[PDB]
RNA sequence: CCCGAAAACAGGCGGCCACCGAGGGCCCGGGAAGAAGACCC
RNA sequence: CUGGGGAUAACAGAGUCGUCUCGGGCGAGAGCCCAUAUCGACCCCGAGGCUUGCUACCUCGCUGUCGGCUCUUCCCAUCCUGGCCCUGCAGCAGGGGCCAAGGGUGGGGGUGUUCACCCAUUAAAGGGGAACGUGAGCUGGGCUUAGACCGUCGUGAGACAGGUCGGAUGCUAUCUACCGGAGGUGUUGGCCGCCUGAGGGGAAGGCUCCCCCAGUACGAGAGGAACAGGGAGCCGCGGCCUCUGG
RNA sequence: GUUACUCCAAAGGGUGUCCCUGGCCUUAGACAGCGG
């Protein structure tokens, strides 16, 4: 139950570490805040 | 922050001198610490009364106590006097300390009948029943040893280190090694030709279902285990 | 403690003389030179104040600790001669009012110390070689954050001439 | 400004007739005919002998962007009336197979996550959908309507209540106008 | 702070005496069947029946107690046709046509009737209106109707009203109206047993009442009851705004209001005072007569539940402008018992 | 259909009136230690400013035990009202009332803590709690 | 759903009278309406 | 007791914001590794005017009061209800954040209490403003006169931002405001009847539980959902007297 | 924004747009792409 076709459209996203808004894949800063720290949407669980 | 500073006094030689201290730093000051009595006190003097306003005579102090510095006589007031903690704080601190004791005992004490643990709830119940003299200015770690015997007969139990022998078909060993050694005291870590991890641990004996359930949750119930003698 | 906007400005007379001030406090800062002191580095990166300012010794010590830890983790004690140039000589006072007597006999008791700085004055300096200008700029930024007003950094060569634009272009 | 007289030019292909009626562009070809309104202050669209020319006589950045966008739109219209566009979708499920069927102007999806209720996607006019098992094709003559139909078929299957690392069932685009989607 | 909802509704304000005892209908339902969209009668009384439940929900299929109101409905008379056109903002009347032979009693409402107005003039006016409607200007056609209170010996001054027609073609509506004018119209030709209806009437009067009863205000503490303020409100408001707010409850007129009810079911339509249950013909009038209303003798509607108004008051009925989605069937239900014992 | 064989609840179409507010004393009809209880709550009820929660036949209440063997006294229990003095209507229109107010002690699920109910109980209660008429000898 | 021609573009329609008298009120017997007025038969 | 004082306190208001309530920047680190799921030192920058202080501009017979009951309204920095995003979100539940102020936010014990504490229910039982809303609306438990007792201080007369018992509550509405009810003028001659519907008001509805979907998806197990579809009830609103009670 | 003053919110950020300056690659450069 992996479905790379589903993953390529659920998980091709960036997240902002200040406000949390999602951003396109190649963004360099955020839309609402201008923060420069974007991390990719988590594709495996952490901790 | 004099708004809620509390009072401590020392009565001797026929006079009365109050202080205005922080209720939670006086706690440390008399518990035994490296003490910033400056931060403890609220106003830098000694006085007849906190609600009236009368700081006593310097040579009156010189006579009775023997000192000129006010911080030193306030230090000795905190030494040999009594702080006016509110009933709220007294109750709260008493309860917190005895909860600490109940945990400190349960986590490594069990009955020699079958090995079951004694829950903290009925530990507290046995305490309240027998009657325990919990000190609110003493150190818990150091006052437990008395509380041991004062409650042993009403509720018998011993310090019973359990020692266990565990098996794992290592496929998540790289997910359980650190998790299970967080506990500590892992002896003779051994292996097998099937990459399966077999060992013998010597943790405390009270906490067992924690270990069991965490292993089962981390291995999807793919773990074998056997309790060796409960070496006390 | 009390906010720094109370002590930021320099509109009061100087109050730096201890033979007359009763109960003045000692400094909480003792180290002003860190790193290597006899190593004749190339580039001098210096901070400069944008307007007149009054810096607390607390801020000074925080700047020191942070910048030095950074330079140690990244550059190495063998390099980075780090200096703070200004000493706290001003004495700050607070009115002992908050039973009370309010504004009766208001003349503050001493509480702390501060350094006075005028416009376009040097505050601190990092002496470093070319391969660590990145970290010297990082330290500039970190120190800039912990100041009551704004400041600008410049760079100097041996003979003390400005080469800031030429060095900034070519990285 | 940027330059003086920004000017973009498109060459008209085999049998494509391009006309302007004041702010509209008519594009006829072997298949179908398309219309589109494109206007911006100062931008002029006019036809030469065999060319489409887009002109502005003292432009800024935003005007340059507008011009290039209009050029791209006209090229898309030409390519559409010449060949067409084709999008591709892939169906996947873990449990509860779902059936997708075409009903007039709507695509209906049944047994999604086991729901007793069907999901519905609206097909726009001029688009045709074909379902052959786990693969779906949206063929059409205009890119915007085609992509919108595809997007509607996709958005008819979106979850918000459960973790998508585990609940992954649905329909997904795999090919846009002949351009695979890669991570 | 304690929260609670305010006392009374602001949706029925100002709470004043009704403009007329004859109630006005403001909105009409959208019906595809070309028919007159309502009727009018007089309230007679209440009784109860035992019927087998039809509507969706629990209790379906069981024998249940159901309260019932009776409304006497003698036939109406159609005396006119009106045409409406579209003006700048809304509808405006274009013209009217009347019948030539009207009862002598109609002059008690309309003091000024025409002098000669013969049948040929009436027909010429009909023709003019027909040609006017046959173009495309006209937007709506309505009937003009008057009650006949003299058949049932209640009074002699009729009530005069206007009623709309269903459908969406002015020409169909006009054909219907032209085949109706000048005649008597019965309730069985208009209503269908099992329908849901909205009833309209003016409520019973109660005069001036205080806020405890007019708004549901609380009675104060017994200390205030002995002080002289039990049935009063605390205060009229705060210091600022330095005026009394219109939302503060106060004493005034209670009752005699225009009110509309929703979704009352029509159970049965009777003729000449009788109802047919199982071949029998039984009388609805209880032994001794209805209290404050005598014997029913012409025709009557049986409506479920309660309706606004005193006994001899004029009631208006229309079909279900706002019905639910799970309507019960349009068919008379199975009735096992009708009470006609004494009611006083 | 999940769990209907082993069951504790059913449906009744009457909905009697609410006759007993908070503070009412109820005689116990079950063969449990309790004899008299007091109402301190009505399960499931939401009211308004200065309104007392009230209960009727078939409703579950929270109560305190005032009389009975020491094991039960001074405890908080649940119970169901099985007969009341205030008359209530049925579907045919005839009203029904009883001789006294009484209840039966149950578990939060609806399971009786007892094996015998003395006296007639109401069909409304028996319908809403299917595990009572079993242990009741008269149901009207 | 409730109020609503004093909506100052202070409205539309039909009918009656005027350019002695249409119509309205007091009065009389009474309520389904009501503090005086008003409303209804 | 007399004469005065807003040249001067208590008291609400104005000003200010040290303190208070609510936030932000940078990044030492904690989090098995991983600053930024969550937490976030030291140091710097702010908003509000709902806490307390500071000042003494206004009032010295304007009203000098706290709390409670009753009645109306507003703000959002959102406790529940509607819709979404990230997660160290398998499911059930939890953390954190975004849009939204339409509706809801209750009943009891001790205490004069506000607050705080506890009990059983509940979808949840949010917090503020309106002269610390509201005495020509009520109450009078506290507080702050004259009587009396205890403790302490004082030679004493006496006193105590110490404790305790007792201890007056006035109004015929002049103007405006609001709730309802009438009489006129105007609308370019008078009158009867039926309509239109510009404008204004509305919460006229809000919420919960049960059945089935289903012991299904998910999950090693333990446990454990959802879309649609069927029913019932609580709170609020508007009416009526056939039945039942007064 | 349409504020001389009496009587107007910041630290920190912004491939938002309009300008100035100083270096480095260029006729095969700086993306993507046929081809490791
Ligand atoms: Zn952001």
């Amino acid at each position: 139950a992996r479905f790379p076709e589903a993953e390529a459209r659920i998980f091709r996203k960036l997240v902002c570490m200040r406000c949390g808004a999602t951003n396109p894949w190649g963004a360099k800063k955020c839309r609402k805040c201008g923060y420069k720290g974007l991390r990719p949407k988590a594709r495996e669980p952490r901790g | 922050s004099v708004d809620k500073a509390v009072i401590a006094r020392l009565k001797t030689h026929g006079e009365t001198f109050e202080i205005l201290v922080d209720p939670y730093l006086a706690r440390d000051f008399k518990e035994g610490k490296d003490v910033p009595i400056e931060e403890i006190l609220a106003t830098p003097y000694v006085f007849k009364d906190a609600h009236k306003g009368d700081k006593a005579s310097e040579h009156e102090m010189e006579k009775i106590f023997g000192t000129s510095d006010p911080y030193e006589v306030a230090k000795i007031i905190l030494r040999k006097g009594e702080v006016q903690l509110t009933a709220e704080q007294r109750r709260q601190m008493l309860e917190d300390k005895k909860r600490y004791i109940a945990t400190v005992i349960h986590r490594h004490a069990v009955d020699p009948r079958t090995g079951y643990p004694h829950p903290v709830d009925r530990i507290l119940r046995a305490m309240e029943e027998a009657g325990v003299h919990i000190d609110i200015f003493k150190d818990a770690e150091a006052q437990v040893p008395q509380v041991i015997k004062a409650i042993r007969p009403i509720l018998p139990l011993k310090l019973e280190v359990k020692v266990i022998a565990v098996k794992i078909p290592g496929d998540y060993v790289g997910r359980a090694y650190g998790e299970v050694r967080k506990f500590g005291n892992i002896k003779r870590e051994e292996w097998g030709s099937d990459g399966s991890w077999m060992f013998v641990i010597e943790i405390p004996g009270g906490v067992e279902e924690e270990f069991y359930e965490k292993l089962n949750a981390l291995t999807k119930g793919e773990a074998i285990t056997k309790l060796l003698e409960r070496k006390g | 403690l009390r906010p720094a906007k109370i002590d930021r400005d320099v509109d009061k007379p100087a109050y730096t003389r201890r033979e007359y001030i009763r109960g003045a406090p000692g400094p909480k800062i003792t180290i002003f030179d860190m790193g290597n002191l006899s190593a004749e580095f190339e580039y001098e990166v210096s901070l400069h104040a944008e307007q007149a300012m009054q810096i607390r010794q607390n801020a000074l010590e925080a700047i020191r600790i942070q910048v030095n830890r950074y330079l140690q983790k990244n550059v190495g004690r063998s390099n980075y001669h780090f200096k703070i140039r200004v000493y706290p000589f001003q004495v700050l006072r607070e009115n002992p009012m908050a039973y009370g007597n309010g504004m009766r006999r208001p003349f503050g008791k001493p509480i702390g110390l501060a350094a006075r700085v005028r416009k376009d004055q040097k505050i601190l300096t990092v002496w470093v070689n070319g391969q660590h200008l990145k970290f010297a700029l990082g330290a500039m930024h970190r120190a800039k954050m912990k100041l009551p007003y704004s400041a600008y950094y410049r760079i100097y060569d041996k003979e003390g001439n400005d080469v800031t634009t030429k060095v900034l272009s070519t990285m | 400004p940027v330059d003086a007289w920004i000017r973009e030019e498109i060459e008209i292909p085999e049998g494509v007739e391009v006309t302007v009626e004041g702010n509209t562009v008519k594009v006829k070809g072997p298949k179908g005919e398309l219309q589109r309104e494109l206007k911006y202050p100062g931008v002029q669209i006019f036809t030469e002998d065999g060319k489409v020319v887009i002109y502005k006589e003292f432009p800024r950045k935003k005007d340059v962007a507008i011009v290039r966008t209009f050029k791209a739109h006209i090229n898309n219209m030409i390519k559409g009336v010449t060949e067409g566009f084709k999008y591709r979708l892939k169906v996947v499920y873990s449990h509860f197979p779902m059936t997708v069927k075409v009903q007039g102007d709507e695509v209906v999806i049944e047994n999604f996550l086991g729901e007793k209720n069907p999901r519905r996607a609206k097909i726009l006019p001029g688009v045709t959908v074909k379902v052959k098992g786990s693969e779906i094709e949206v063929e059409g003559i205009d890119k915007e309507a085609v992509g919108q139909t595809a997007a509607n078929i996709e958005q008819a299957t979106r979850i918000t209540k459960w973790d998508r690392r585990v609940f992954q069932d649905g329909i997904y685009i795999v090919e846009k106008a002949g351009k695979p989607i890669k991570f | 702070k304690i929260h609670r909802p305010r006392r009374g509704s602001l949706a029925y304000s100002p709470r004043k005496r009704a403009k007329s005892i004859v109630p006005r209908i403001r909105s009409w339902p959208k019906d595809s069947e070309v028919r007159m969209l309502g009727f009018a009668g007089y309230k007679a009384g209440m009784t109860h029946i035992l019927m087998i439940d039809d509507s969706p929900g629990l209790t379906k299929g069981k024998e249940i107690f159901v309260p019932v109101t009776i409304v006497e409905v003698p036939p109406l008379f159609v005396y006119g046709i009106r045409a409406y056109k579209q003006g700048y903002l809304g509808l405006e009347t274009a013209t009217e046509v009347w019948f030539h032979d009207l009862h002598k009693n109609v002059a008690r409402r309309i003091k000024t009737l025409p002098k000669n107005y013969n049948e040929e003039a009436f027909q010429a006016k009909l023709g003019q209106l027909e040609d006017l409607v046959n173009d495309g200007e006209i937007a709506d056609v309505r009937l003009l109707v008057h009650t006949q209170p003299w058949l049932i010996g209640l009074k002699k001054k009729p009530e005069v009203m206007e009623y709309a027609i269903g459908g969406d073609d002015v020409k169909a509506k006009f054909d219907y109206a032209k085949e109706k004018i000048g005649k008597e119209l019965r309730a069985g030709e208009v209503l269908h047993e099992g329908e849901l209806l909205d009833v309209i009437a003016v409520t019973k009067g109660k005069g001036t009442q205080g806020p405890v009863k007019r708004w549901g205000v609380k009675v104060q503490f017994h200390k205030a009851q002995r002080a002289g303020k039990g049935r009063h409100i605390g205060n009229l408001g705060p210091w600022h705004p330095a005026r009394v707010m219109w939302t503060v409850p106060q004493a005034g007129q209670m009752g005699f209001h225009h009110r509309t009810e929703f979704n009352k079911r029509l159970i049965a339509i009777g003729e000449n005072g009788k109802l047919v249950l199982d071949g029998n013909e039984i009388e609805i009038t209880p032994k001794g007569g209805f209290p404050h209303y005598g014997i029913v003798r012409s025709d009557f509607l049986m409506i479920e539940g309660t309706i606004p108004g005193s006994f001899k008051r004029i009631i208006r009925v229309r079909p279900a402008i706002r019905p639910p989605k799970k309507k019960p069937p349009v068919e008379r239900p199975q009735i096992t018992y009708v009470s006609r014992e004494s009611k006083q | 259909a999940k769990k209907g064989a082993g069951a504790t609840r059913g449906i009744s179409p009457v909905r009697p009136t609410r006759a007993l507010p908070i503070g009412a004393y109820l005689k116990v009809a079950d063969n449990s230690g309790a004899k008299v209880i007091q109402i301190i709550g009505v399960v499931g009820y939401k009211g308004t400013r200065r309104r007392l929660a009230a209960a009727g036949v078939g409703d579950m209440v929270v109560a305190t035990v005032k009389k009975g063997r020491p094991d039960m006294r001074h405890q908080v229990v649940r119970a169901v009202v099985v007969r009341q003095r205030k008359e209530y209507r049925r579907l045919d229109g005839m009203r029904v009332k009883f001789e006294d107010n009484a209840a039966a002690i149950v578990t939060p699920e609806g399971v009786p803590r007892g094996t015998e109910i003395r006296g007639a109980i109401a069909r409304e209660a028996a319908e809403r709690w299917v595990r009572l008429g079993s242990i009741a000898s008269i149901v009207l």
